[PDB]
DNA sequence: CTCCGACCGTGTTCCCTTTGAGGGCGATTAG
DNA sequence: CTAATCGCCCTCAGTCTAAGAAAGTGGAACACGGTCGGAG
RNA sequence: GUUCCACUUUCUUAGACUGAGUUUUAGAGCUAGAAAUAGCAAGUUAAAAUAAGGCUAGUCCGUUAUCAACUUGAAAAAGUG
């Protein structure tokens, strides 16, 4: 309850509605002092706009909800690895962690494929939570791809 | 590969050596000597100690009173050798029972008696003449024929004491009489000005002018008593003349010339001379009567007594005193025996009480006497009288005391003259030698001719004018004074830098006035409608100036420019000048000032007469003495007339300028042949400044120059404090065995740190106040008495400061009420780091101040300026502070440079092929609050106590925060790093910015941005917190400059290694050879003669002597009846007196001692803090002889020194309280750490202090004050450690119960110890067992 | 007409479009075969997203308009350099080109603090164009921050 | 159209900011 | 007849002359490679 | 940082001086009591020394600075891990 599991099997119950929904199973929640304010699926192909991610989505309701661009001490859960854009999002939201779950070499940006959040020229430093539920995701997108 | 750090102190001098990584290497050194150990590891850490450095001034002060002594006898010799032949016929032996006084009747060869030889002759001499003064005066006065003997001894006594020189000429003491005298000046003045009459009005003139006040209080309180008279008036300059002022004298006779007059100056009659032949010589009289009034008031404190009565009113006074000390001692022994019989004893027995007993015969102060007799007199009735007495502190008073420097020598010299006159009618030797005998008392060698050497004199640079012996008679003639002067003035004198074999030129020069005044105007451009751009000016244009303005008038004003030229000659309404503010700053005053003396214009105008006009000015600077100035310009007195010679006299000029004749006007290039002062006249378009002519490439001035332009003597050279001059040896030293050490490479960067060396006054204060009330005519210190050690309290120091007054509000303060008051900063401490009283002020309340941001407001300014003045004028406020308010009511280092540049050229010496330097190592200096700020930040605390690791510590943080801020920003290499620099930043400052009120905080900005990189979160002061990469890189590069998760690590590694090379110097002890003290007769083998025939078991001497260093004698001594040769080793202490005696042969010195058979091989020379190791590791430095020092250091882990310094500090740390409860937390978590600590201190003694007395009481003091509060507890525990501290033991306060310091009073054990000789830096070691 | 210069002073004018809005004047115009596609200006204060900059507003106008997530062959002209957000969206989207003027050598993200446009992994290679009308971007940028010396920094 | 000639600014961090002591010595203690 | 302890102790005050450096206030430097304006 | 000019405050260096302080000696102590023991009377001054001393023989110098250990080296200086 309430740990990294639970909004894990959270944000997976999303990307399995979102695949019902005919779009890529990828969700994100952002939760603020245990209370959710930002959920979102990734429906880019659903909307024709390359910008429309699941992080993308749960920072933009979160900072719309919380009516201020900056979302100090805030943690972001997702069933994917980041990307670099999802990556340079969180750096400009100024959030507080994030926790994903599969590895990505090939389009994670948080440690797999390069490192952007701790990166010597940044002006902010975000922490990384890896290593939750990451067979059952990638058993999930085998099976959408 | 590797930096080195340094911490530069007066007592210490911290190093370490660092790589890339912040790591200090560790290597394996070869231990030598005869001992078990062949190598040992040690870390690239440590610090050299050392003793403090001492001033040339105490040698210098012991070296001219011995002058002073050996010449007082020489004058004795002269008198005797004077009296020689006339004394023979009257007493054969008188001189030489004179000399042998000293020695005991059964030394002596003649009897004991000096004057007579006999006791009733003796007797009838001292009843008839009690004191010296009583013959004095008979012979004075009398006419009788008197003995020879007695004559001398009255001689001898006068010329033996012959009284202070600080008054020149003669005084006429026969006018004794203050109110005649004023009443006669108000009289004459009356006469003069028939229109305006002073009124006598009944001012006591005598209480108001002789009063205890300052001159300038007597003046104003005098012209208080007088209705429309001004102190800058006539009589009111009269009066100022004769209270010993000096007044100006111009704006009462309409003179253009000042006309100041000093009756002490020996220039009074000429001055007057000339004021006389300006305003007519009626009032020389007047002026007359003003000396004569000022003769007879002179000496009123001191004679007392009408000199109608007699002509020796000294001598007078003195019998007077005596006469009074008898009568008053009859009463005083009268009422003790009517009234308190019982106290008799006490007071005319005992010389230890400070009774009569102890103030004749004991050493008892006539001060301590007086407060000893006080209660006894007031206690007592019929004693109304002795109480005036001591208030008038004439009660007692003997004839030779401490307030008798006020007798000037012209009085002493009057009676000299007066006994001679009086018997020179019947010897005749005493007439045809009176003359002689008055120039041994009146001569004295002039300052400005020094030691009366012979080639044998360091000191000395008088010149011979010929190879006679010199007496006081014929000294005019043998000594070249005029010579002596030169060399006096030209030995001291600065030598250009530029040339540094030629002669700066005198600051009044005509050349280098010329030189200034061209060297402003070739920049002044100026720019008309035809023109297309500024210009500069021509030569011709010059030469039009100078000779219309400069050659016209006096001064040149900014409006006489504007009007008379650029009005008259470029029809221009207006223009700005830009380098000096509304007046030239060059001036030619020493053309107009020769102008108006010689009077002739075409004279000085001509170029050939140049040279003598600047001899001429060199003499007005080279001599002062009007006598010599006349003599060394007496050649020249045939070209105009005597009286432009005698104006010439007068005319006196101070100072030396900067730069030489060779260089203002000799050098010529080879291809112009032109001087730079041909260029200064006319360069044509470029009108190139002297420092471009030094500067430029094309010219060849600069390489003409380059031609002209040891470490001891370098060092030595520079100006300071002869400590840091040793810590500037010693690091130098150290930095050489470093290099070494690391196989000859050089380091990369030499970071450099040098202490707060401001720091390193009770009767400085105590004269301030007595000074500032004397002026003010306060009478606080009449209703409250205080001492110099009182000043000590900040508050008190300041509330006498201010005459007990408010600084802001204009009230009264409460000396009860200190506590409730408030110490402000007047610039606050934010801004400047001023502690002293010139920054601070005590008032009741801060809020009276104004503004708490800033300098007091304009309000308080307004309300106070005048009281400000007030304590101006009475010196209570320094000029700065005054300064300061005015301003603001109208709105590293040198050394460290020097030492940077000392550095700088040892390290690179190599030239590329450009001949440029190849700055292959870069001096770093950093100040310390850099550090500072580290240790707080990242909570690395220092406490000095624990040990002598933080000088280490230090180093090692100054290396790394260096190396790590030029790692990351390179281009402030300009302001951190020495030698190349930016000529820049001058025109960004004429830009508007967001705050740049102040330099200061501009760089409080400044360094509080740049440090930021080491932090990983910031926290500004909006409750917003700012993130940072863990990795630190350089944008341009990308090189790692800094790593948080890792260089944390090895900085804590680094600090808490327990091994650090700590090494204390060890030195010979020099100066003097034992305490000064002259101790009475005694039996015992201690007292040291004080001459070679004075038997200290009869005579008594010195004591306690200084041992320069020990040296290990074994040898065989004789033991018991049959002397027996038993085998010694032993230290023997070599005192100062007996180095030398020592070292001219040792074996003859042992032999003499008493020891045969010496080894002289075995012979080791054992300075002062010698290191002896002893089994389980404990060691002793040599302290003495018979004395050792405690040689260890205890390593207390950094987590307990954290601890201790955050548990002592809790009125501290401000900010967030967040914080400072976590540390609260921390301290309560962690109390069982006093515990330990004091745990660790137990084992650290039991295994090396030894002294289980001191420790027994340590614990039960603890275990008393274990419910104490723990801040209490940490402090005391803190002072626990002086018991383990390194060096010479000493006493300490635990929780009130003091433990006296136990002391090593015995050297055996070092006897059988392992001597350890130690390298500057202690890596290399030589180990010797002393097993022999 | 339809040159470098042209799409360069367009995008200028949105920049200033967005001064006038008191924002950061950024704009970016994203062209498909000299035709009108996308437009865009930082928004992000007055609307309260921090990822409303110009490119992706022109990048997001382009997909509606062309209803396809995928903008092959399209250029995308903006006047400052882009961020790494701006950067990874334009890998993202597949464009063919991206045009910046004036470069910004303390954030850049092509190629001065990293390079990710040109990254050996990504599946796409998005062409660079740099230096188009440096000088009135780099005097636009400060008269915006009225802080001197970093342009001429930059620049040389 | 190359040749002659007077002229001028950009350089520190900064790309939405943080504001008195210590060794000597006599008298006492201790085996 | 040896050594180890405990207290007590320790030269000081002032005047004048000269030169220099070293802090705080103020006024001014320590340059050049193109680069744009005219010419016969 | 270097450097040219003006104002103030501190420090350093060298010179000429003064007044004290300390130590021995001369200031015929008296009256009972052999002695311990006690009473009474004076008490202010003066001479010499003021680092022991040295030769260069001056009306000069003598308390500043410098100095781990060994080796090669009159001094200086260099080498040794
Ligand atoms: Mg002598
Ligand atoms: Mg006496
Ligand atoms: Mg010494
Ligand atoms: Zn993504
Ligand atoms: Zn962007």
């Amino acid at each position: 309850e309430f740990s990294h599991e639970y909004w894990m099997r959270h944000a997976l119950t999303l990307a399995k509605r979102a695949r019902d929904e005919r779009e890529v199973p990828v969700g994100a929640v952002l939760v603020l002092n245990n209370r959710v304010i930002g959920e979102g699926w990734n429906r880019a192909i659903g909307l024709h706009d390359p910008t429309a991610h699941a992080e993308i989505m749960a920072l933009r309701q979160g900072g719309l909800v919380m009516q201020n661009y900056r979302l100090i001490d805030a943690t972001l859960y997702v069933t994917f690895e980041p990307c670099v854009m999802c990556a340079g999002a969180m750096i400009h939201s100024r959030i507080g962690r994030v926790v994903f779950g599969v590895r990505n070499s090939k389009r994670g940006a948080a440690g797999s494929l390069m490192n952007v959040l701790n990166y010597p020229g940044m002006n902010h430093r975000v922490e990384i939570t890896e290593g939750i539920l990451a067979d059952e995701c990638a058993a999930l997108l085998c099976d959408f791809y | 590969k590797y930096s080195i750090g340094l911490a530069i102190g007066t007592n210490s001098v911290g190093w370490a050596v660092i790589t890339d990584e912040y790591k200090v290497p560790s290597k394996k050194f070869k231990v030598l000597g005869n001992t078990d150990r062949h190598s040992i590891k040690k870390n690239l850490i440590g610090a050299l100690l050392f003793d403090s450095g001492e001033t040339a001034e105490a040698t210098r002060l012991k070296r001219t009173a011995r002058r002073r002594y050996t010449r007082r006898k020489n004058r004795i010799c002269y008198l005797q050798e004077i009296f020689s032949n006339e004394m023979a016929k009257v007493d054969d032996s008188f001189f030489h029972r004179l000399e042998e006084s000293f020695l005991v009747e059964e030394d002596k060869k003649h009897e004991r008696h000096p004057i007579f030889g006999n006791i009733v002759d003796e007797v009838a001499y001292h009843e008839k003449y009690p004191t010296i003064y009583h013959l004095r005066k008979k012979l004075v006065d009398s006419t009788d024929k008197a003995d020879l003997r007695l004559i001398y001894l009255a001689l001898a006594h006068m010329i033996k004491f012959r009284g202070h020189f600080l008054i020149e000429g003669d005084l006429n003491p026969d006018n004794s009489d203050v109110d005649k005298l004023f009443i006669q000046l108000v009289q004459t003045y009356n006469q003069l000005f028939e229109e305006n009459p002073i009124n006598a009005s009944g001012v006591d003139a005598k209480a108001i002018l002789s009063a205890r006040l300052s001159k300038s209080r007597r003046l104003e309180n005098l012209i208080a008593q007088l209705p429309g008279e001004k102190k800058n008036g006539l009589f009111g300059n009269l009066i100022a003349l004769s209270l010993g002022l000096t007044p100006n004298f111009k704006s009462n006779f309409d003179l253009a010339e000042d006309a100041k007059l000093q009756l002490s100056k020996d220039t009074y009659d000429d001055d007057l001379d000339n004021l006389l032949a300006q305003i007519g010589d009626q009032y020389a009289d007047l002026f007359l009567a003003a000396k004569n009034l000022s003769d007879a008031i002179l000496l009123s404190d001191i004679l007392r007594v009408n000199t109608e009565i007699t002509k020796a009113p000294l001598s007078a006074s003195m019998i007077k005193r005596y006469d009074e000390h008898h009568q008053d001692l009859t009463l005083l022994k009268a009422l003790v025996r009517q009234q308190l019989p019982e106290k008799y004893k006490e007071i005319f027995f005992d010389q230890s009480k400070n009774g009569y007993a102890g103030y004749i015969d004991g050493g008892a102060s006539q001060e301590e006497f007086y407060k000893f007799i006080k209660p006894i007199l007031e206690k007592m009735d019929g004693t109304e009288e002795l109480l005036v007495k001591l208030n008038r502190e004439d009660l007692l008073r003997k004839q030779r005391t401490f307030d008798n420097g006020s007798i000037p020598h012209q009085i002493h010299l009057g009676e000299l003259h007066a006994i001679l006159r009086r018997q020179e009618d019947f010897y005749p030797f005493l007439k045809d030698n009176r003359e002689k005998i008055e120039k041994i008392l009146t001569f004295r060698i002039p300052y400005y001719v020094g030691p009366l050497a012979r080639g044998n004199s360091r000191f000395a640079w008088m010149t011979r004018k010929s190879e006679e012996t010199i007496t006081p008679w014929n000294f005019e003639e043998v000594v070249d004074k005029g010579a002596s002067a030169q060399s006096f003035i030209e030995r001291m004198t600065n030598f250009d830098k530029n040339l540094p074999n030629e002669k700066v030129l005198p600051k009044h020069s005509l050349l280098y006035e010329y030189f200034t005044v061209y060297n402003e105007l070739t920049k002044v451009k100026y720019v008309t409608e035809g023109m297309r751009k500024p210009a500069f000016l021509s030569g011709e244009q010059k030469k039009a100036i100078v000779d219309l303005l400069f050659k016209t008038n006096r001064k040149v004003t900014v409006k006489q420019l504007k009007e008379d030229y650029f009005k008259k000659i470029e029809c221009f309404d207006s223009v700005e000048i830009s380098g000096v503010e509304d007046r030239f700053n060059a001036s030619l005053g020493t053309y107009h000032d020769l102008l108006k003396i010689i009077k002739d214009k075409d004279f000085l105008d001509n170029e050939e007469n140049e040279d003598i006009l600047e001899d001429i000015v060199l003499t007005l600077t080279l001599f002062e003495d009007r006598e010599m100035i006349e003599e060394r310009l007496k050649t020249y007195a045939h070209l105009f007339d005597d009286k432009v010679m005698k104006q010439l006299k007068r005319r006196r000029y101070t100072g030396w300028g900067r730069l030489s004749r060779k260089l203002i006007n000799g050098i010529r290039d080879k291809q112009s042949g032109k001087t730079i002062l041909d260029f200064l006249k006319s360069d044509g378009f470029a009108n190139r400044n002297f420092m471009q002519l030094i500067h430029d490439d094309s010219l060849t001035f600069k390489e003409d120059i380059q031609k002209a332009q040891s470490l001891h003597e370098h060092i030595a050279n520079l100006a300071g404090s002869p400590a840091i001059k040793k810590g500037i040896l010693q690091t130098v030293k150290v930095v050489d065995e470093l290099v070494k050490v690391m196989g000859r490479h050089k380091p990369e960067n030499i970071v450099i740190e040098m202490a707060r060396e401001n720091q390193t006054n009770s009767r400085e204060r105590m004269k301030r106040i007595e000074e500032g009330i004397k002026e003010l005519g306060s009478q606080i210190l009449k209703e409250h008495p205080v001492e110099n050690t009182q000043l000590q309290n900040e508050k008190l120091y300041l509330y006498y400061l201010q005459n007990g007054r408010d600084m802001y509000v204009d009230q009264e303060l409460d000396i009860n009420r200190l506590s409730d008051y408030d110490v402000d900063a007047i610039v606050p401490q934010s801004f400047l780091k001023d502690d002293s009283i010139d920054n601070k002020v005590l008032t009741r309340s801060d809020k009276n101040r104004g503004k708490s941001d800033n300098v007091p407001s304009e309000e308080v300014v307004k309300k106070m300026k005048n009281y400000w003045r007030q304590l101006l004028n009475a010196k209570l406020i320094t000029q700065r502070k005054f300064d300061n308010l005015t301003k603001a009511e109208r709105g590293t280092r040198q050394i460290t440079k020097h030492v940077a540049q000392i550095l700088d050229s040892r390290m690179n010496t190599k030239y590329d092929e450009n001949d440029k330097l190849i700055r292959e190592v870069k001096v770093i200096t950093l100040k310390s609050k850099l550090v500072s700020d580290f240790r707080k930040d990242f909570q690395f605390y220092k406490v000095r106590e624990i040990n002598n690791y933080h000088h280490a510590h230090d180093a090692y943080l100054n290396a790394v925060v260096g190396t790590a801020l030029i790692k990351k920003y390179p281009k402030l290499e300009s302001e951190f790093v020495y030698g190349d620099y930016k000529v820049y930043d001058v025109r960004k400052m004429i830009a508007k910015s967001e705050q740049e009120i102040g330099k200061a905080t501009a760089k409080y900005f400044f360094y509080s941005n740049i440090m930021n990189f080491f932090k990983t979160e910031i926290t500004l002061a909006n409750g917003e917190i700012r993130k940072r990469p863990l990795i630190e890189t350089n944008g341009e590069t990308g090189e790692i400059v800094w790593d948080k998760g890792r260089d944390f690590a090895t900085v804590r590694k680094v600090l808490s290694m327990p091994q650090v090379n700590i090494v204390k110097k060890t030195e010979v002890q020099t100066g003097g050879f034992s305490k000064e003290s002259i101790l009475p007769k005694r039996n015992s083998d201690k007292l040291i003669a004080r001459k070679k025939d004075w038997d200290p078991k009869k005579y008594g001497g010195f004591d306690s002597p200084t041992v320069a260093y020990s040296v290990l004698v074994v040898a065989k001594v004789e033991k018991g009846k049959s002397k027996k040769l038993k085998s010694v080793k032993e230290l023997l202490g070599i005192t100062i007196m007996e180095r030398s005696s020592f070292e001219k042969n040792p074996i003859d010195f042992l032999e003499a001692k008493g020891y045969k058979e010496v080894k002289k091989d075995l012979i080791i020379k054992l300075p002062k803090y010698s290191l002896f190791e002893l089994e389980n590791g404990r060691k002793r430095m040599l302290a003495s002889a018979g004395e050792l020092q405690k040689g260890n250091e205890l390593a207390l882990p950094s987590k307990y020194v954290n601890f201790l310094y955050l548990a002592s500090h809790y009125e501290k740390l401000k900010g967030s309280p967040e914080d400072n409860e976590q540390k609260q937390l921390f301290v309560e978590q962690h109390k069982h750490y006093l515990d330990e600590i004091i745990e660790q201190i137990s084992e650290f003694s039991k295994r090396v202090i030894l002294a289980d007395a001191n420790l027994d009481k340590v614990l039960s003091a603890y275990n008393k004050h274990r419910d104490k509060p723990i801040r209490e507890q940490a402090e005391n525990i803190i002072h626990l450690f002086t018991l383990t501290n390194l060096g010479a033991p000493a006493a300490f306060k635990y929780f009130d119960t003091t433990i006296d310091r136990k002391r090593y009073t015995s050297t055996k054990e070092v006897l059988d110890a392992t001597l350890i000789h130690q390298s500057i830096t202690g890596l290399y070691e030589t180990r010797i067992d002393l097993s022999q």
